[PDB]
């Protein structure tokens, strides 16, 4: 019975979906697919597609059946074909597929757009299994594609798309007809799809892309979802369609994105931000239009945006803005961090505590940014070098929390370059440095900073009166240090003493002579490194100093030269 | 790949669900009832608001922004006049494809059904299903056009009718 | 950084386990509610009141918890009274009471100097009682106090407390005399001695562990007494608990130095006397002077004891011992032989880390200071597989100690065999270098095999940066002893650098220095090396350039004096030669000139700074 | 001030962490991968959260909780060790291994506070875990080294606290150092050199641990361990590509006096590290025994022969059979570097050094059979590391 056939089918599908006796359902599913009624053919097909596996008569009947159904035009032929095609798609045997294709062909010849749509979609699933079918069926597609109906076109398209994924060669043959169809579409969805497809065909066949792009953009321009505002974008960005010939397309797409990016919801943003950045790598002009969007994205809360922005910011900068932005990021990260690092608030207006929010490794990037800003071009214009100096010391503080050592390294190298230049600022830097060194926080994690500080002071110990306490600092801290640092400190101090001697004319002052003695005692302490290399490296300097002492005795001014006299001597003795 | 399509009435009644790949067969029904509740809490403008959810968010308040993810399953919801459509997709199909396919499915359903009733959708579960598939096939939505989609459904109905005990 | 570390713990902390103390009271077991009382105030009252009751038993319960409140620093809380009451009550004749009370006293002192004083007075009265069980504990707290004013008391006490024959008291009277002897020299030392003595001679672990923790202090200053007392201590350790042993280590480290028989008449006639060992003078007989820690069975017994402790299976005791075993040692301590056998024995036994290192170390330090004691253990320390990087590293230093000239071949065969064969860790290779450095120091005829072995490793392998830096440091040492083998060593290294214009930055550094250093031996040749380097410096890394300088520099020097008058250059007067008119400025200069110019082209300041000077001085003589 | 104590494992893994109210979160550590070097560290931050790591875990655990302030390093080492010992007793003292730690991690935390406060039948069960590094050279197995670790425990059933004397004997091996447990007394005079006095705990008490090095002992005592201490394994090559024959006899001739071996576990490792366990397929065809169980773990490349305590007095469980290196691949090159056969014996009522006890009794001015009885079944344990016979 036709009515029970339909009912069985509903329930049969439930049993067949279990991995249950399909024999009981098959007979029915088959006689059902053999019943001319278009509805039964529809449901039957859905079930058989789940059940057909293994039983031969089942499948066999199902096939020979779908044929008779397809063969006759059928006149509610739209549905009959339509479903029967879907159905056949999910059954696969070569015998079946063989029939199916010959059937889809006849079905494509139905007038009614409904039928023309399904037949197209079906040929999609089928072809995915049995290519011989496609072969005999292609010729028809070309005849159907030329139908006046916009839905049929939309379908022929989708199908040609899948088949492009598998066969592109046949469908690059039909692409021209695809263009002509899209040219006649008024519908927003049909436009969106035809776009996805052409994108797929474009990866294979630029000729299509060129012909189709201009059909898209006229289509997006006429539709407002926004849905195509995203789609055309993803397609434009993908086919790599874009290539520039396609900028115009991309433009409209971007303009639609920019409008959206410009709503505070991460769902739309992220999608745009990504699409933007990507576009920019591809289209600088767009970027310049989207500076504002970027700057705004800096205060965005979305982890992918923030990261995507910083990468954009990096490319976009105004100096006054830089200096400001730096200070701004400093506070953000003390308050944007955490949220999904860990918890989980609800995101409303309400939490008065706000959920808040950064990843975990975004902190490191933040600092890096600061340093970059100071060095791009020559923030020769941090006008206020002071601030930079401060910031640098500050960042060093927070990073002590993170480490990543490299955060801390970059900060140091930069500091050195700052102090070197900018003799003013030295006092601030020295005062801080001196304290930072004896303030333990630098020793924690931070050998690099120490290495730099060491150099800085030798250069500027000339500002400070008591170049004695400084050097007694540094000398007390040397034993607390890593090998890299130790190697540095040693090397620095020596680089310094050479300076004082140049400036000491105060009197030479006797004190400088005493201080050299101290440095000596210290370096002896580092000759006690476990690794022979480092050890030998230090012991080398210890001896060096003891020398400078003898030099100052003979002269005042002549000291730098004197040191280059003895020091190398010692050095050679040891090495010799 | 869409692994599943969900149709629900404005009053949250499930009615259809498509599942392309193996997923729990029984829980599917239940899961569909759960993700209904959330739909009701979301606002009409935030209609559907695809509900992404960590799973433990199926009736879970460990996280304040309770939502239902159906474990690793993104749920896209769309609200239309009176029907809602939920689509469960895998993380590998494009979100847009999923969204569009939904939006389209909607306009189609409206035109496909002159006066959709929760009941008319039930009986015509297969029909509704077909539309969904057609839209999908060869990865392709091949008619997208709301005018065609409308007929398409009618066509399928005609066929199925002609076959109906194999269908009804 | 600290975040993750903390979380990992915290996370488990909280829920760990069933909220602590709220589940602590709620589900406490029978006495599962105390958690909320004394947890939420036992209360001082429950204390004081119980102290002002006159009965030694009641002062006990009150003394128990009473220790808690004090521990809370509830600061508000006269602590003086509890302190006082408990002090007067200490004079009670009950032992349990005395115990608690002492526990307390120790707390107060942890925070406050005045009170610390009272607590001491009490312990005096009770110490003057004939009861040994009390006089003990009581004297104990007097010691865990940290302080110095607590001496004019603890004394008159400790006096009568030694004069008691009891072991309990004898243990405690040591703690006191001590933790009190640190701060009271003027009124105290007369007695604080004739005491600690008779004492130390007790058996009870809580008595010994105490006199120890004691003697370790008082003596910081009045060490004559301490001695005759320190002995039993070292003896006692051999009979005792692992805790009571570790403590004796820290002390044995502190007291001898604190003492060392400050020379005053120092009887160098005590035993076999080095620093004279006193026994106490006010003691009888045969004067034993001071320096006595260096000399006196106390210092010595320290080493023997340390051993037993090592034999005793407790690693802590084993390390702390090895540490002091080497620190004191007049080496005559280390030729124990015991340290050796026991060491090597422990080594294999030890699976405890602080130990292996100490163990393997000992082996070396001990071989060095005593070879003949290891020879039976040679084939033994052919490395054990389980062991760490430092371990295999120490194995090398051992072989280096066992060599003779006639036996040397037997050994070396093993060494090289290790580098190549063992699966040696990187660090091992580094050490193997520091060792062989000391091995050839002994033989010359055999040294060639040693050095050659080292070079061959470097010349050939592009070795790891760490290793390269190491080897370079070593080769620097051997060259220092074996200047004949030295010349080759340098030439070989030069060639390697000359080919490798790519080498490693750290390698070039070492390789260069070595060449400065070796130049003394035959600084006539070294220019040959520096020649190639210069020619090719211009293409090098910075640090590498720095060293290359100082070392060009040195090489130049050694010979200025020897070059200068020799270098006062092309002055030909120097190609004339006394001793070191090494073909001098010319050969050396031709090299430096290149070097300097090359260093200037490096980055670091020190590199250039030295380079600049080296040239200036070298040039001008 | 907060004091936090954490028991780490060998490779610094933290196992337990103790909190003390309110709210709370390099040369040696560089080394600890090796099991015993953890002591001082400074985790350090500027806040006075200084924690000193003196580093001792006993029984494979690392404990290292830093204090909140001052305290001193070595001072913290003492508090740490004490913490170590109370936990085993709480567990029962049988074995605080990292595994147990985790489980008992809570009881350990509770202790830390409790310690932090802390202001009739007798039996001597001498358990003796030997470990001996034998080197086969010349046909006989020559005990090269070895360590017999005797723990002497005693399980009592008195009612009060009488004293015990235990007479130990030398099995002419100068027995040299018996180490005695904290509830045990070894007055140099009062108790002869071979005897010790024990005071109750309720608790199992290790009465004496003893370590003896077999190399000189065995040579000094002349003992080819016939009964025990020398299991002569003869691995004969003349092998074919798959077989070999090794004869190992563990005669209980000198162990006749001894009760048996609560559990002799012979793990023969056949190096498979350098040969690929598939190469080592080996089979042990014949195992000579009268009272134990030989199951082979071939796959893993291991012998395990477990002799149950059941063999009594002098029966000689012959150890012999054949090792056949069966190969599933041909890629076994008939090489099995034959490496270290560690035999860990555990003899329960034997003396690790030869600390043989003829008899034990309460000793208070009393006479024998003044009313005190003698029990059976203290149980000590003893472990070192482990015998090794090299071939």
């Amino acid at each position: 019975d036709l009515n029970s056939k339909t009912n069985a089918v509903l329930k049969l599908t439930y049993l067949e979906m279990y991995g249950f006796d399909m024999a009981w359902c098959n007979f029915h599913i088959l006689e059902v697919m053999s019943s001319n009624k278009l509805q039964q053919k529809r449901v039957g097909y859905l079930a058989a597609s789940q059940s057909f596996y293994k039983d031969s008569d089942i499948l066999m009947l199902a096939t020979n059946l779908l044929k008779k159904d397809l063969k006759y035009d059928g006149n509610n032929d739209v549905v009959k074909v339509g479903i029967a095609l879907s159905g056949l798609s999910t059954i696969i045997t070569p015998s079946l597929a063989r029939d199916i294709a010959d059937d889809l062909f006849t079905m494509l010849n139905s007038t009614r757009p409904y039928i023309r749509k399904k037949a197209i979609t079906a040929l999609f699933k089928v072809f995915l299994q049995y290519p011989e079918a496609l072969r005999d069926n292609f010729d028809k597609f070309v005849s159907k594609l030329d139908d006046d109906d916009i839905s049929v076109v939309s379908a022929a398209v989708s199908v040609i798309c899948e088949l492009s994924k598998k066969n592109p060669q046949p469908f690059i043959q039909l692409s021209p007809l695809l263009y002509e169809i899209l040219v006649t579409i008024d519908n927003n969805w049909i436009i969106i799809r035809l776009l996805k497809l052409f994108t797929n065909l474009s990866q294979v066949e630029p000729k299509l892309r060129a012909k189709l792009l201009p059909k898209i953009l006229e289509l997006m321009e006429s539709t407002v979802a926004t849905s195509v505002i995203y789609e055309s974008v993803n397609c434009i960005v993908k086919g790599n369609m874009l290539e520039e010939d396609d900028f115009e397309t991309a433009m409209a797409c971007l303009e639609r994105l920019h409008t959206f990016c410009d709503s505070q919801d991460p769902n739309l943003r992220y999608i745009s931000c990504i699409l933007f950045y990507k576009i920019g790598k591809i289209n600088t002009d767009f970027i310049s239009r989207f500076d504002q969007l970027i700057i705004r994205l800096l205060s965005d809360v979305d982890v992918s945006i923030r990261s995507k922005a910083i990468e954009l910011v990096e490319g976009i900068v105004d100096e006054d803005n830089l200096k400001a932005i730096v200070q701004t990021l400093m506070k953000q990260f003390v308050d944007e961090d955490v949220v999904i690092l860990q918890t989980g608030s609800i995101v409303y207006e309400k939490s008065k505590r706000i959920p808040i929010i950064i990843p975990e490794n975004y902190k490191i990037k933040m600092v890096n940014v600061i340093i970059s800003i100071c060095s791009a071009d020559n923030y020769s214009s941090v006008n206020d070098f002071e601030w930079y100096n401060a910031v640098i010391m500050d960042l060093a503080m927070l990073c002590q929390d993170i480490s990543d050592k490299s955060l801390g390294s970059k900060i140091g190298e930069q500091f050195r370059n700052l102090m070197i230049k900018v003799p003013s600022m030295r006092e601030v830097t020295i005062a801080n440095i001196i304290k930072l060194i004896s303030n333990d926080n630098i020793n924690k994690q931070l050998p690099t900073v120490l290495r730099e500080c060491i150099w800085c002071l030798g250069e500027f110990s000339t500002l400070v009166e008591n170049g004695n306490d400084l050097i007694k600092i540094m000398t007390e801290n040397i034993s607390y240090y890593s090998h890299s640092v130790q190697e540095v400190l040693i090397l620095a101090l020596v680089k310094v003493f050479s300076n004082w001697c140049n400036n000491f004319q105060e009197d030479k002052r006797f004190e400088i002579k005493m201080v050299l003695k101290e440095l000596i005692e210290f370096f002896e302490n580092l000759s006690y490194s476990s690794t022979f290399e480092v050890q030998e490296r230090s012991v080398e300097v210890l001896e060096f100093l003891r020398l400078s002492l003898e030099a100052l005795e003979e002269d005042t001014e002549g000291l730098p030269m004197l040191l280059s006299e003895v020091l190398p001597s010692f050095f050679n003795a040891y090495e010799l | 790949m869409i692994h599943a399509v969900l149709i629900f009435n404005k009053k949250c009644q499930p009615r259809l669900v498509k599942f392309y790949t193996p997923v729990d067969l029984p829980k599917q029904k239940l899961l569909l009832e759960q993700v209904y509740e959330l739909i009701s809490q979301r606002n009409s403008d935030f209609q559907s608001s695809f509900l992404v959810t960590p799973p433990s968010l199926l009736l879970s308040n460990e996280n304040n922004n309770d939502e239902v993810n159906n474990e690793d399953i993104q749920i896209i919801y769309k609200n239309y006049a009176t029907l809602y459509f939920t689509f469960i997709v895998d993380d590998q199909e494009s979100e847009l494809a999923i969204l569009d396919l939904i939006q389209t499915f909607v306009e189609s359903l409206d035109r496909c059904f002159t006066e959709v009733n929760e009941l008319d959708l039930i009986f015509n579960w297969q029909t509704l299903e077909s539309v969904l598939e057609e839209i999908v096939q060869g990865g392709m939505v091949i008619e997208t056009n709301v005018n065609r989609i409308v007929a398409s459904v009618d066509e399928l109905n005609k066929a199925a009718e002609s076959t109906d005990s194999k269908i009804g | 950084m600290v975040d993750s570390i903390h979380r990992i713990a915290s996370a488990l902390d909280t829920a760990k386990v069933i909220t602590r103390e709220a589940a602590a009271v709620a589900t406490s077991k029978l006495g599962e509610s105390s958690y909320t009382y004394y947890s939420q105030n036992i209360n001082p009252q429950q204390l004081v009141t119980l102290l002002n009751s006159r009965n030694s038993r009641e002062v006990r319960d009150a003394m128990k918890r009473i220790i808690s409140i004090m521990a809370s620093d509830d600061d508000s809380i006269d602590v003086q009274l509890y302190f006082a009451d408990v002090v007067k009550n200490i004079t009670t004749n009950d032992t349990k009471v005395k115990r608690l009370i002492h526990l307390y006293l120790l707390r107060f002192a942890e925070n406050d100097p005045n009170l610390t004083l009272l607590s001491i007075n009490s312990l005096q009265k009770s110490l003057s009682d004939s009861n040994s069980e009390l006089r003990c504990f009581a004297l104990s707290a007097l010691s865990d106090m940290k302080m110095s004013s607590l001496a004019p008391i603890i004394l008159h006490t400790v006096k009568k407390l030694v004069t008691d024959p009891s072991a309990m008291v004898r243990g405690e009277v040591a703690l006191a005399i001590i933790k009190l002897y640190r701060a009271g020299k003027n009124d105290y030392h007369e007695e604080l001695l004739d005491i600690l003595k008779e004492l130390m001679a007790d058996t009870d672990p809580k008595v010994i562990s105490c006199a120890v923790l004691a003697y370790k202090e008082c003596y910081a200053d009045h060490l004559e007494l301490l001695h005759g007392h320190f002995r039993r201590y070292c003896r006692i350790i051999k009979q005792l608990d692992s805790w009571s042993q570790s403590y004796l280590i820290e002390l044995l480290i502190k007291y001898c130095k604190q003492y060392l028989p400050k020379p005053t008449v120092v009887d160098k006639s005590s035993e076999g006397s080095p620093r004279s060992c006193p026994l106490p003078d006010k003691y009888n007989e045969i004067e034993y002077p001071s320096y006595e820690v260096v000399n006196d069975p106390d210092l010595d017994l320290f080493l023997q004891s340390l051993n037993c402790l090592i034999y005793s299976s407790n690693p802590t005791v084993i390390l702390s011992c090895c540490n002091a075993l080497y620190q004191l040692a007049s080496p005559l301590q280390m030729k124990n032989t015991k340290f050796i056998e026991a060491l090597v024995r422990t080594v294999t036994m030890t699976e405890n880390q602080g130990n292996k290192e100490m163990l393997l170390q000992a082996i070396h330090f001990l071989s060095i200071l005593d070879q003949t004691l290891f020879l039976p253990y040679t084939k033994k320390f052919y490395v054990f597989p389980k062991d760490p990087i430092v371990a295999s590293i120490w194995k090398i230093q051992i072989l280096s100690t066992l060599i003779n000239e006639s036996n040397v071949k037997e050994i070396f065969k093993e060494l090289k065999y290790y580098v190549a064969s063992a699966h040696f860790p990187e660090n091992v290779v580094i050490m193997a270098v520091k060792s062989l450095s000391r091995c050839g120091q002994l033989s010359t005829s055999w040294e060639s095999h040693v050095m050659k072995w080292l070079i061959d490793h470097m010349e050939s392998h592009n070795l790891s940066a760490s290793v390269l830096d190491a080897y370079v440091n070593v080769i620097r040492m051997l060259v220092q002893k074996n200047p004949t083998k030295h010349l080759r060593i340098i030439f070989k290294l030069a060639d390697l650098l000359t080919v490798q214009t790519s080498l490693a930055d750290n390698a070039r550094a070492g390789i260069v220095w070595l060449f400065g250093e070796i130049a003394s031996i035959e600084f006539k040749i070294c220019p040959d090396v520096l020649r190639r380097l210069i020619q090719n410096f211009s293409n090098e890394g910075p640090e590498t350039r720095c060293q290359i300088l100082v070392l060009s520099a040195k090489l130049l020097s050694y010979d200025i004096d020897n070059f200068k008058q020799a270098q006062v250059t092309g002055s030909e007067e120097n190609n004339q030669n006394p001793p070191y008119y090494d073909f001098s400025g010319s050969r050396i200069s031709q090299m430096y000139n290149a070097v300097l110019y090359l260093a200037k082209y490096d980055d670091e300041f020190d590199i250039r700074d030295r380079a600049r000077m080296i040239s200036s001085l070298f040039d001008s003589g | 001030m907060y004091l936090s104590f954490y028991i780490t494992d060998t490779k610094n893994k933290l196992i337990f962490q103790y909190l003390l109210g309110a709210t709370a979160p390099p040369q040696l550590l560089e080394d600890s991968s090796s099991d015993d070097y953890l002591d001082h560290s400074m985790v350090g931050r500027d806040l006075e959260v200084y924690k000193y790591f003196s580093v001792i875990n006993k029984l494979n655990y690392w404990c290292l909780a830093s204090t909140s302030k001052s305290k001193g390093p070595l001072d913290c080492f003492t508090f740490l060790e004490t913490i170590d010992r109370i936990l085993l007793e709480y567990f029962d003292k049988d074995k605080l291994s990292i595994k147990k730690i985790v489980n008992n991690y809570d009881r350990i935390s509770l202790i830390f506070n409790c310690c932090v406060e802390a202001g009739n039948e007798l039996y001597v069960d001498l358990l003796e875990t030997f470990h001996v590094v034998f080197e086969k050279k010349k046909s006989h197995l020559r005990l090269l080294t070895g360590s017999i670790h005797g723990i002497v425990d005693v399980r009592s059933y008195l009612n009060d606290n009488p004293l015990v004397a235990v007479k130990l004997n030398t099995m002419g091996n100068d027995i040299g150092i018996p180490s005695l447990h904290d509830c045990v007394e070894i007055n140099d005079g009062v108790f002869s050199p071979s005897n010790i006095t024990f005071i109750p705990p309720d608790g199992k008490f290790r009465l004496l641990e003893y370590s003896v090095d077999l190399s000189s002992q065995v040579k000094q005592s002349g003992v080819r361990m016939n009964s025990i201490g020398l299991m002569s394994l003869h691995f004969q090559n003349g092998l074919g590509k798959d077989s070999d024959e090794f004869e190992l006899s563990l005669n209980i001739e000198n162990f006749k006096k001894v009760s048996q071996v609560d559990d002799l576990k012979i793990d023969l490792q056949f190096n498979v590290e350098n040969a690929d366990p598939n190469e080592i397929a080996y089979k042990i065809k014949i195992l000579r025994n009268t009272h134990g169980r030989f199951e082979n773990s071939i796959i893993m490349g291991q012998g395990q022969w477990i002799f149950d305590k059941s063999t009594a007095t002098g029966t000689v469980p012959v150890l012999r059979g054949c090792i056949e290196y069966e190969n599933t691949g041909p890629n076994f090159t008939k090489k099995v570097d034959l490496q270290t056969v560690s035999l860990e014996y555990s003899y329960i009522g034997q003396s690790a050094s030869g600390i043989y006890v003829e008899a034990i009794d309460i000793v208070s001015g009393l006479t024998i059979g003044k009313n005190t009885k003698l029990y059976k079944g203290a149980k000590y344990k003893t472990q070192t590391g482990n015998f090794q016979v090299r071939l």
